[PDB]
């Protein structure tokens, strides 16, 4: 059987592969800014139970678990992702606390996966907080045997804090990191004013942030990037001249290199440029880097100003490099260029939905607990008739039937709100003193112990009942009014900002406009 | 010639076969399960560089394929007149298949015009219900098999004109219902799902109802009331009547209140005229003309009366999916060699595929352009 | 069972109830009453189980951990059968 | 011992070998991965032992000298005879190291 | 002397030091923690044949 087929299968398979790569591989989401690989790794670490206050664990076990259950797509990619998350100089806020050879700026690769020991950090628990409370949806695995959360109930916009750099089949994205405090301030300002302008958001957040400090010069580029979504920005290293008190000689000091710059390759390129006579005013080159900070020493040639040589270096050396800002992500599974305000609004809506679902879950749980406790207290009220009913019934099923069928006296010592004390599925034919039992209630009564008959359990049950009443009342109040929910969100954001505050690292010196505008319009 | 190529005993071309799979993962079991008479396998390593993105007559890494099949020009040496390309069912398999196809297209058009390139179709699903086994290769075939298992001689007992509703009519009804639910799930990207699911049981609507306001008011009131009744989550439903016309042109408007922002959904003449709404109305009328309130269906030794058709369908699917087993092969180096021989390269059981040279279009020109790759994704 | 019921209902503290159970002897009814030996652990002191009978802190804790389902006309025969089976097993 | 602690009996579904290899490397045998995988493949080959112990499924090589597939494709589990080797272990029958 | 051995700034012998450890596992951290004045580390590959 050889059926004749058309060549269109080529284009069909190409479109299928392109769609698959764009949807599930490259482009992250806007609600959490996390790749599916990072998602699976974090979920595996959460299921394994490796907290920050616990001992270290071998990375090979975690890699094997991830390959076996959720990510069966090799081992090199997962290990490289773990190493990237473990490098402090690669992310503004690390997530995986490890110990071992994790590489450095020299370009040296990390050790094998049988030597390092990794574990979760304190901030990582804030990303997947309140997950078991039915806050998100579950997605089946490759063979339909496990569940994967769709999104994580996060509290920090990791897309804006750290960002990512991925490329699709036809698309590409690149987002600079930022500071957490200014993002929280902007979110609070947006909660205050829904109609805030772009100028207000720019005033709240001057510019991006980097794990290594630098000098930002272009402001129109970042302005266009925040306004439209595309733009270019220049990065300049920090350096200065040195003149001794005596005759001495001039010396250039390099305190820091730009973002994603190899130091050994840079030194090799500088040596090659000095050898090729392309650069002048450089005699030799030394190094004084240690565990107290990177320090590069360059000896200035005698009878040289050094400023012209420094400008020639800035023009030629990689110390001055541009940056391809491009904000592209998925909004409903489709690539859409989104600005800052849209991301903030999506984050606020996601947080509102997560809080609402968690509140509904907690309310249902408290309702069930209170409904069980009511029957337990009714059983504790009258005990002797239950004693005779158990002692005279040979079959426990017959005893349960007799308990359910016979009413009770509802003593005065046993006897809240007008409503909201019963589940929704409960039929009005129960709990009309008069009182009736239930098969589940009778089963819970039959599962009691002898220690619950002291002079201390009754007060504990009464206190628990009062606490459940207060809790369900507060939950009904917070579900009825949205201002209380907004205040809770504001308080949580303020608490997170207070717990995870820090200080600025980089510095922005604006000269692209001071040199241009004041010399063109005067 | 040495290393990877493993020819057969026969040397006369047009009688042997050639294959191209992953070397260490697949070729091992392929050679352990092949024949030693007219079988030949040429392993591969990773991917192959593109022709259009970097065209260079000197650029070559493997060169083994073209050197072993022809001399690279081809009319002289036509060895291995029949070639078959086995490839995994994943997305990377489709990608490497596309690269191989465009390679053989842009290198030797004559071998493709004469009908020599073939494509294999390995299975995808392995369903085993105790003794009953089944090999399924497609998603639609899997869905049809699931529907067939879920309807193993069911017999519905309602209070309609048919005392025992069963046969092919019930199967066709379930198929139409599944197709309509798929269409609703596809259109859900535009409109919410609650109203689309509720319009199944709601009465019909006609453009002649725009005269009387009482009828539209009663209809929207019943709709909002039933939506509030069925609403078990944290949401509400409100109605709205607006007149944007010369005299009436009555247009209902539904106001829903989600977590923090309200949203309206007006109804226009285009929505009523649309074919999707017409199909929904026809299905709703067909289902209301059944009187499926008191139903009794059994599959196959137990029955349970319900109040919803979709609930009974879900119960039947759950009862059919109790003790079945499904094995999905995501790679050629996963199954046994004898299973591969019997299901993929069995000359009496295989199902190959032929490629044609019908038209010469500029699809390959837009394959790598950075503009065609950006304008082509119009899947909306 | 009834004296245990009064002892639990009148004792506010469960520790005091356990102490009262351990300190007070029992009547050892006729319906309650094996081998001459090999029915007791090696670490058990001969001052317990001399009718006359005394309890133990572990025994009293196990007694306080009982449920209401063990008071049917079916649990007694099951306990007797299990005791006979344990006797046969330890003898073998 | 790792296969017994993991709980992979003969009457259960198959499991990926990479998980078992990683577990053995993490807890008990931290001496590489190649030796453990080669030992598993040797135990999985029928033509290498009179009585096999690890029932697997996949490309396990043959007499032609072809090596087995990667550790991300095969699926292994204990056999009926393997349970007789470690029978009555939790009853304090041997010493612990 | 390609790649592997990274000498120090000083060229006069009897002042520098030489080390021999495993390449990929040890030499990385060894170079990341050493000094750049009188330190030199030569990686190794597995074992060495007997004499
Ligand atoms: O494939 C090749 C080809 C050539 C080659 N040359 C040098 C070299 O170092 N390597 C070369 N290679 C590759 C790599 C060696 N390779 C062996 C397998 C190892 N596997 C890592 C691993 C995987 C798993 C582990 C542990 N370790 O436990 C959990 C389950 C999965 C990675 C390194």
């Amino acid at each position: 059987i050889t059926p004749v087929n058309i060549e269109e299968e080529l284009k069909s398979s190409y479109l299928d592969y392109a769609m698959s790569v764009i949807v599930g591989r490259a482009l992250p989401d806007v609600r959490d800014g996390l790749k599916p690989v990072h998602r699976r790794v974090l979920y595996a670490m959460n299921v394994l139970g490796n907290d920050w206050n616990k001992a270290y664990k071998k990375s090979a076990r975690v890699v094997g678990d991830v390959i076996g259950k959720y990510h069966p797509h090799g081992d090199s990619a997962v290990y490289d992702t773990i190493v990237r998350m473990a490098q402090p100089f690669s992310l503004r806020y690390m997530l995986v606390d490890g110990q071992g050879n994790f590489g450095s700026i020299d370009g040296d690769s990390a050790a094998a996966m049988r030597y390092t020991e990794i574990r979760l950090a304190k901030i990582a628990h804030e990303l997947m907080a309140d997950l078991e409370k039915e806050t998100v949806d579950f997605v089946d695995n490759y063979d339909g045997t496990e569940k994967i959360p769709d999104v994580m109930p996060t509290k920090i916009p990791n897309l804006l804090v750290n960002g990512s750099s991925g490329i699709a089949v036809g698309m590409a994205t690149n987002i600079p990191p930022h500071n957490l405090t200014e993002v929280i301030n902007g979110c609070l300002a947006y909660i205050d004013d829904e109609d805030i302008s772009i100028e207000g958001l720019m005033e709240h957040i001057p510019g991006p942030d980097f794990p290594t400090a630098a000098i930002i010069n272009g402001r129109r580029g970042i302005e266009e990037a925040y306004r439209t979504g595309r733009g270019k920005v220049y990065i300049r290293a920090r350096a200065e001249v040195e003149v001794d008190a005596k005759t001495g000689r001039e010396t250039i000091i390099v305190h820091e290199i730009p973002y994603q710059v190899n130091k050994a390759r840079l030194i090799e390129k500088i040596a090659e440029l000095v050898k090729e006579k392309r650069v002048e005013g450089i005699s030799a080159l030394r190094d004084e880097s240690d565990k107290d900070g990177m320090r590069i020493v360059i000896e200035v040639k005698r009878d040289a100003v050094g400023e012209v040589v420094l400008n020639n270096l800035y023009s030629q050396t990689q110390l001055q490099v541009s940056f391809g800002i491009n904000m592209v992500a998925l909004h409903h599974g489709q690539p859409k260029i989104m600005n800052l305000k849209d991301i903030i609004a999506a984050f606020v809506r996601h947080r509102r939905e997560v809080v609402t679902r968690r509140t509904i879950f907690e309310l249902r749980k408290a309702r069930d607990r209170a409904h069980i406790l009511e029957a337990l207290a009714v059983a504790l009220a009258n005990i002797d008739p239950i004693i005779e009913l158990i002692r005279h019934a040979p079959t426990p099923a017959e005893a349960k039937t007799a308990l359910v069928a016979n009413p009770w006296q509802l003593g005065n010592v046993a006897a809240a709100g007008d409503d909201a004390a019963r589940p929704e599925w409960l039929e009005p034919e129960f709990g009309v003193g008069l009182y009736y039992l239930t098969e589940q209630q009778a089963q819970a009564i039959l599962d009691l112990r002898l220690q619950k008959l002291t002079g201390l359990e009754h007060e504990k049950l009464l206190d628990e009942y009062k606490e459940l009443l207060d809790q369900i009342a507060e939950l009904l109040r917070i579900l009825g009014s949205a201002d209380r929910l907004m205040e809770v969100i504001r308080e949580e954001l303020e608490l997170v900002r207070e717990q995870f505050g820090d200080k600025r690292r980089t510095e922005i010196t604006a000269n692209s406009a001071d040199i241009n505008l004041e010399d063109l319009i005067t | 010639l040495p290393g990877k190529l493993a020819d057969c005993q026969e040397r006369d071309p047009a009688l042997s076969e050639l294959y191209l799979v992953e070397g260490d993962s697949a070729g091992g079991s392929a050679k352990q399960g092949r024949n030693r008479k007219n079988q030949a396998i040429l392993p591969l390593k990773g991917k192959i560089l593109n022709v259009e993105k970097a065209r260079f007559d000197k650029m070559l890494s493997s060169q083994e394929v073209a050197t072993l099949i022809t001399a690279l020009y081809n009319p002289d040496k036509l060895r291995y007149h029949s070639i078959i390309i086995m490839t995994d069912a994943d997305v990377d398999g489709s990608h490497i298949r596309t690269l191989l196809l465009t390679f053989f297209y842009r290198q030797m058009p004559e071998i493709v015009e004469r009908g020599h390139v073939y494509i294999a179709q390995p299975p995808l699903y392995k369903v085993k219900k105790g003794k009953q086994e089944q090999y399924i290769k497609d998603d639609e075939a899997m869905d049809q098999y699931q529907i067939s298992i879920a309807l193993d001689g069911a017999t519905l007992h309602t209070n309609a004109s048919a005392p025992a509703l069963a046969g092919e009519a019930l199967e066709k009804l379930v198929s139409e219902y599944n197709a309509t639910q798929k269409m609703i799930n596809r259109m859900e990207r535009r409109y919410p799902k609650a109203m689309l699911k509720e319009l199944i049981y709601q009465p019909t609507l006609t453009e002649a109802d725009l005269s009387d306001e009482q009828t539209v008011t009663r209809w929207v009131n019943a709709l909002v009331s039933e939506l509030n009744d069925k609403e078990q989550h944290g949401s509400q439903w409100k109605f709205d009547v607006h007149t944007n016309a010369e005299q009436n042109l009555f247009e209902p408007i539904v106001r829903v209140r989600t977590h923090g922002v309200d949203t309206d959904y007006p109804l226009d003449h285009e929505f009523i005229t649309g074919g999707e709404y017409r199909r929904i109305c026809t299905l709703g009328e067909k289902l209301r003309g059944l009187l499926e309130e008191d139903a009794f269906i059994e599959r196959g030794e137990r029955r349970q009366p319900v109040a919803s058709f979709e609930q009974a369908l879900d119960w039947l699917v759950k009862e059919s999916r109790r003790g079945l087993s499904i094995q999905r092969y995501k790679g050629l180096g996963e199954m046994n060699p004898e299973q591969l021989w019997e299901t993929t390269m069995d000359p009496e059981s295989r199902r190959m595929l032929r490629v044609t040279v019908k038209d010469a279009i500029a699809a390959d020109q837009l394959f790598t352009t950075l503009m065609g790759d950006a304008v082509e994704p119009r899947r909306a």
